[PDB]
């Protein structure tokens, strides 16, 4: 129901430390908690979160168990400590989601009424995602298709938590993620700019490709309503570009 | 009870069986079995002849046991209330059943659906709009039941005769269809049903893309024997084939509830047989001229200004026309089905994009090796 | 003193709620929870008993606790329409008792069984195995009308008591009435 | 039957549940509230001048939310307590306070 | 019924909520405990898009605490004397005002002890006083219940010596209600609006 | 009796959790526990760190609850990974580096508590751009 | 600092006029019973 969610530079490596401490022993790659936040005007926020032991198995993914007491615990402290603060998800590991997430959320929905789920990929590193964000949305897959599950991801934006900068800034002090350099920076933002679209477009090609083989399910209900509209949108007339042919070229031969 | 369990034991071949393990049920106090036998006798190989028998015998049991299972009970004797067939009492017979079972569960709304469906049998003035909508206004808080989906769907879908909904009947059809995948009826009916689909589609006027069953082959294949020529119609209607010959022939192919509309036939393919162009050219041909137009939906000069005005209005193409050259500006705002076996063409365009993109990333990494490297 | 962490997974399927015994089987069974759990009271106060659901969920809010009043609450209104999953029921009961607990205490896992069961002999089997080399500790007890007893249940509790285990029976309960003292009788003292 | 009583432990329930939402938004809130100003200059879009109604004035920001339409100069004004940045603007009044 | 299972819920909220009560109400009233800026209401009735205050704080400061945070404006209405957290810099409790530093005790016996059986002569009209004043307070029920709301201005009017003072102290001992004495001849104050 | 040159391995999370707490509670001198162990005598760890409501009476053993305590490292036994209890932290708004009379106090039993219970300064406010 | 006091409730609390101009209420040092405490008197407070 929510329109979109924005995660905090907050709560990603304390999920991942989460699941360093609790991966000693509990080898499963499965790491499931809640993560706590606050959400306002349909910007829903993560600013705490926790993490429970959880084993799972293949048959039927419906083997698991947790501490809900202390669970309960932890969140009563935490908003004692702030009142702010509410569950306003619960996380799972291990990308490659498996069935139990079902009977996961239709438990910890009594604590959030949207209940969503989050993903924290700790040892992978893709491009930039620190995590991705679920909605959970059962009414119906389409106006003409069957029933199913059909968990959509939400858009995710990270935020800009505040006095975080200085902390961020001591910790790194060696990297400076910040425009300094502006003429090479901006050069290393135009390079990492076209890595990004060349891969995820890249991405899309190939999930074109496979769509044509017909190997996987297709999607396409959303995909050709989504693409359509990109493909046939002209940026490709020049004839604008002749009405603007002084675009800005006046400022470039002023600049010289 | 021992004296309604012997006499109910007769009246049915094979029947005392399933009544001795009715005996044991309530002797251990069974509620769910029972009614899974309730099911199968009702749906046993029999027409139900005495249904207001087993009405009063249904009842008996039920309420001097008064734990059955609600909403599957209202499921089964259903049956029953439909069967009687008198709407001047059958209403009572629907209030009695609400009153006996007034829970919040699917016994209420199948109750209310049964309402709706007598108002269509007969009287359809009294609460027909009413009911039909409350179905809708109260499927709250239940996203996949499935169950009562599939019969307001019904409902609805045999509501398309009458003036209130013809393409939110249509709709509600393709999620019946939808919601249950298996045949779990002949396929004539369901070819029935997609002949009334098909012509709902070319009656209405807010169908353009209308998808989920332009060329869906569950609902296809039903006609792939019979008819054919409905099914290339409503594949022209999706490519944006033109076909007038094959579209005339379909106009007084199938002559009720066509032959007044095939005007508007007419108006919705000269509206869906520039698509084609649309998707196909990304503003690689931007000049849609008379003569293209002429070309892409053989009308005449005059016409083609109410044509570009309707698509402008649905949301076909948005782009500025003019007139001194004819020319049409290319925007689309209202995607619909691409024709998936045809996606190569965007595939190509896609990695057409992909090898522009990266020449010129490499293009300018040459140029900037001075600085990078 | 020996200390004993019991946790009960309770039947909630969809005929529970029948009249077989006098309220419903499903109250029956839960009385058959207060009453062990207020004879693991009496032995000691802090004595933990947690519940488990089967009927397509687990349910873990009520953990491993002494108190018995919330295991009534939860289980109160548990809505006996669902099926019954055996195989993931004692399975995640162990999974629940598994969790941190003192070491001292006894880890037995209990469950009530009240409805027919359709599940596949194989699929019990092979769990039945996985518990024995895991070296599970589990007792069953019946309520009511069902295949009590049934060759799975037989099996799945011989493997948990045998090669010199603890000995914890399955009785077979006469269908509907059923006497909740002569069927913990046994466990509560011996196994 | 104890059931029947069920009506009572339902009043004392919404009785003391309102307590329970008061207690709620009492101790939810336990904000520090914003220091009262002025707004003595608008400066520039960006930063403005806010003078507290008992000495100093700084040059901080303005609400995310507000706009300078709404802002204007000369009208009172709420600066966050630490961070000394504008969060709510609000009216004032005056009063004779003597035979009126 | 579910009456087991609810009232299982309901004492439970009941008890754990008044004990969050509780644990709210003694974080704020130590600070409670310690009050410290004066309360000088400017009253704005800011309605969310309930109400607001304006707090002058004692070291001469302004604190825009949002919708009165603890307190009902009911009971507080705009005037001073209101507790104000010294660090949460909203309203903690309302507290007793200042009674205009001559007003604060100018003359106010706390209980005169004079009795009527020392007084006399007048018997007739000090019963008449006493029928209208003193019943008024004992049996104020009565009046109440009759529908006569009682007069309050009575005057004595008689030359000094007559025991106007004794009668009217011998009175409030009897309603065994405050006293307050008014000395009227130096309420003729220079300062303007004093009096 | 020994205090090398110590060195604190403090953790970004304790640094995240110490910086929400302090913007929380600014004005409040807002208390907490660092949540270290002395795996040797100096090169001290601190993985974790909490946040605590300072009670109405302000810097005061009591107001650290020891129920309380208890329960959130049990908590934290069962969910996460224990730590042992051999610092504290405190926003520290009024003046810089140093500890007020009642911080040394309760620093002071602290310490006897603990082996060292190291006093720590951290102050929100003037933690703005650059130095914390 | 050293202030006289203005008053007090019932018994526990007192509401205090002091030298910085503040509304000022504590709670009495548990050194000092109510009773030796009287309105218009000057008390020392502790700045903590
Ligand atoms: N009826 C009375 N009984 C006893 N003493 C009286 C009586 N009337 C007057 N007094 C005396 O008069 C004094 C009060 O004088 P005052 O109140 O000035 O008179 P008035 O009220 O007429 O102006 C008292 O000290 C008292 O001793």
């Amino acid at each position: 129901a929510v329109q979109k969610v924005v995660v905090h530079p907050l709560v990603l490596l304390s999920v991942v430390d989460h699941f360093n401490r609790i991966g000693k022993v509990g080898n499963q790659k499965r790491v499931v908690g809640v993560l706590l936040g606050s959400w306002q005007k349909k910007v829903l926020d993560v600013s705490n979160s926790f993490a429970v032991p959880f084993d799972e198995d293949d048959k039927d993914d419906s083997v698991w168990f947790l501490d809900h007491d202390y669970l309960e615990n932890m969140y009563g402290m935490f908003k004692k400590v702030n009142a702010r603060e509410r569950i306003v998800g619960w996380y799972h590991t291990g990308p490659k989601l498996h069935k139990n997430d079902i009977a996961i959320n239709e438990l910890m929905k009594r604590y959030c009424p949207n209940s969503v789920l989050v993903i924290i990929d700790v040892k992978p590193k893709d491009l930039g995602l620190p995590t991705e964000a679920y909605i959970s949305v059962e009414e119906v897959h389409d106006d003409g298709t069957p029933t199913s599950k059909t968990f959509e991801h939400v858009t995710s934006e990270i935020g800009a938590e505040e006095a975080e900068e200085v902390g961020v800034e001591h910790l790194l002090r060696d990297i400076k993620d910040t425009t300094v350099g502006t003429l090479s920076q901006r050069i290393t933002n135009q390079v990492h700019g076209l890595k990004g679209l060349n891969s995820k477009l890249l991405d899309i090609r190939s999930y074109l490709e496979k769509v044509a083989t017909g190997k996987l399910p297709i999607n396409h209900q959303i995909i050709y309503q989504l693409q359509d509209v990109f493909n046939l949108l002209p940026d490709v007339s020049l004839q604008e570009f002749v009405k603007a042919f002084y675009l800005k070229t006046n400022d470039q031969m002023v600049v010289v | 009870v021992p004296g309604f369990l012997q006499q109910s034991q007769n009246s049915g071949p094979g029947q005392p069986a399933v009544w001795h393990r009715l005996e044991e049920l309530y002797t251990k106090k069974l509620w769910h079995q029972l009614t899974l036998q309730v099911l199968d006798f009702v749906q046993d190989p029999c027409f139900a002849q005495g249904d207001g028998l087993i009405k009063l015998y249904e009842n008996f049991i039920s309420e001097f046991e008064h734990r059955v299972n609600p909403l599957s009970l209202v499921e089964i004797i259903l049956h029953v209330v439909r069967q009687m067939t008198d709407p001047n009492v059958a209403l009572t017979f629907l209030e009695k059943t609400r009153e006996k079972v007034k829970s919040s569960d699917e016994a209420v709304i199948l109750c209310k659906t049964a309402i709706g469906a007598l108002k269509l049998n007969i009287g359809d003035l009294q609460v027909t709009k009413e009911t039909i909508e409350d179905v809708e206004e109260m499927l709250n808080n239940l996203p996949g039941v499935t169950s009562v989906h599939s019969r307001f769907y019904d409902l609805s879908s045999k509501y398309y005769q009458t003036i209130g909904n013809h393409a939110s009947y249509y709709k509600d059809a393709l999620r019946f269809l939808g919601c249950v995948d298996i045949k779990d009826l002949p396929v004539s009916e369901q070819q029935e049903r997609a002949f009334t689909l098909g012509l709902a589609g070319l009656l209405g006027e807010g169908v353009f893309n209308f998808g989920e069953l332009l060329m869906h082959p569950v609902l296809e294949s039903l006609r792939n024997t019979d008819r054919q020529w409905l099914i290339d119609t409503l594949y022209a209607f999706n490519s944006g084939n033109v076909e007038r010959f094959q579209t005339l022939k379909t106009a007084w192919g199938q002559q009720p509830d066509l032959a007044a509309n095939e005007a508007q036939l007419l108006r919705k393919i000269q509206l869906l047989c520039l698509m084609e162009m649309t998707f196909t050219r990304p503003a690689n041909h931007r000049q849609l001229t008379f003569e293209e137009i002429a070309k892409s939906a053989k009308i005449t000069v005059n016409e083609v200004e109410l044509l570009v005005m309707k698509a402008l209005s649905v949301g076909l193409v948005k782009g500025s026309i003019d007139e001194v050259d004819k020319r049409v500006h290319m925007t689309w705002v209202q995607p619909r089905v691409l024709d998936l076996q045809q996606i190569k063409g965007m595939k190509d365009r896609l990695e057409f994009w992909c090898t522009d993109v990266k020449s010129m990333e490499m293009l300018v990494e040459h140029q900037a090796h001075d600085i990078l490297t | 003193m020996v200390l004993e962490s019991t946790m009960v997974c309770v039947d909630n399927s969809e005929y529970m709620r029948n009249g077989d015994f006098l309220p419903t089987r499903l109250q029956a069974q839960q009385d058959a929870v207060n009453i062990v759990c207020h004879s693991k009271t009496r032995s000691n106060p802090e004595n933990n008993v947690g519940l488990i659901t089967l009927a397509n969920d687990c349910e873990v809010l009520t953990t491993l606790t002494p108190d018995t009043g919330r295991i009534l609450s939860k289980l109160h209104t548990v809505q006996p329409k669902g099926k019954i999953t055996f195989c993931t029921g004692i399975r995640v009961a162990h999974l629940a008792l598994k969790h941190r607990q003192g070491k001292n205490h006894k880890m037995r896992i209990i469950a009530f069984v009240g409805s027919p069961v359709e599940d596949n002999e194989k699929d019990l089997v092979k769990l039945a195995k996985r518990l024995k080399k895991e070296k599970v500790n589990v007792d069953i007890i019946n309520f009511g009308e069902e295949e009590v007893n049934t060759e799975k249940l037989t099996a799945f509790v011989n493997t948990l008591n045998g090669k010199d285990g603890t000995g914890s029976h399955l009785v077979t309960v006469p269908p509907g009435p059923s006497l909740a003292d002569a069927l913990i009788s046994s466990p509560i003292l011996a196994g | 039957i104890d059931g029947r009583l069920k009506e009572l432990r339902e009043q004392l329930k919404e009785l003391t549940k309102q307590y329970e939402k008061s207690e709620n938004d009492l101790k939810a809130l336990q904000s520090v509230g914003q220091i009262v100003g002025e707004v003595l200059k608008q400066l520039t879009e960006e930063k403005f001048i806010v003078k507290a109604t008992n000495g100093p004035r700084y040059v901080v920001g303005c609400r995310r939310q507000l706009d300078k339409s709404k802002l204007k100069p000369g009208t009172r004004v709420a600066l966050d307590m630490t961070t000394l940045t504008i969060m709510r603007y609000l009216p004032r009044e005056v009063d004779p306070l003597v035979y009126n | 019924k579910i009456m087991k299972s609810e009232v299982l819920r309901v004492t439970h909220e009941l008890q754990a909520m008044k004990d969050k009560i509780k644990e709210n109400s003694e974080k704020i009233k130590v600070n409670k405990t310690l009050p410290y800026l004066v309360s000088n209401v400017i009253e704005l009735l800011d309605v969310d898009p309930g109400k607001c205050a304006v707090i002058k704080t004692s070291t001469r400061q302004t604190y825009f605490l949002p919708v009165i945070g603890l307190v009902d404006a009911e009971k507080l209405k705009p005037g001073d004397l209101v507790g104000v957290n010294k660090d949460s810099y909203l309203i903690l409790e309302t507290l007793p005002t200042e009674y205009d530093s001559r007003v604060k005790a100018m003359e106010v016996d706390e209980r005169p002890t004079e009795q009527y059986s020392d007084i006399g002569g007048l018997d007739k009209q000090i019963q008449e006083l006493v029928e209208a004043i003193v019943l008024p307070m004992n049996h104020k029920e009565k009046f109440e219940n009759l529908g006569i709301q009682p007069p309050k201005g009575v005057l004595m009017y008689g030359p000094p010596g007559t025991g106007k003072t004794l009668l009217a102290r011998a009175c409030a001992a009897q309603t065994k209600a405050t006293f307050l004495k008014l000395a009227g001849p130096q309420l003729v104050q220079m300062f303007i609006g004093d009096g | 009796a020994v205090d090398t040159a110590e060195q604190v391995y403090i953790s970004s999370l304790a640094l995240l959790k110490m910086l929400k707490h302090g913007r929380a509670g600014v004005p409040m001198e807002v208390m907490g526990l660092m949540l270290g162990e002395f795996v040797d005598d100096y090169t001290v760890r601190v993985i974790d760190v909490f946040a605590m409501p300072q009670s109405g009476t302000g810097v005061s053993v009591e107001a650290v609850d020891p129920v309380f305590q208890a329960k959130m490292l049990d908590m934290l036994k069962q969910t996460g990974r224990p730590e042992m209890v051999v610092g504290w932290y405190h926003s520290h708004p009024g003046f810089g580096c140093w500890l007020s009379g009642v911080d040394i106090n309760t620093q002071q039993s602290f310490e006897a508590l603990s082996e060292r219970a190291v006093a720590v300064v951290v102050d929100p406010i003037q933690s703005v751009k650059g130095k914390v | 600092c050293t202030k006289i006091i203005n008053a007090d409730s019932e018994d526990p609390k007192y509401i205090i006029n002091v030298k910085q101009f503040a509304k000022f209420v504590v709670d009495l040092s548990d050194q000092v019973a109510p009773t030796d405490i009287e309105e218009g008197m000057r008390v020392g407070v502790d700045r903590n």
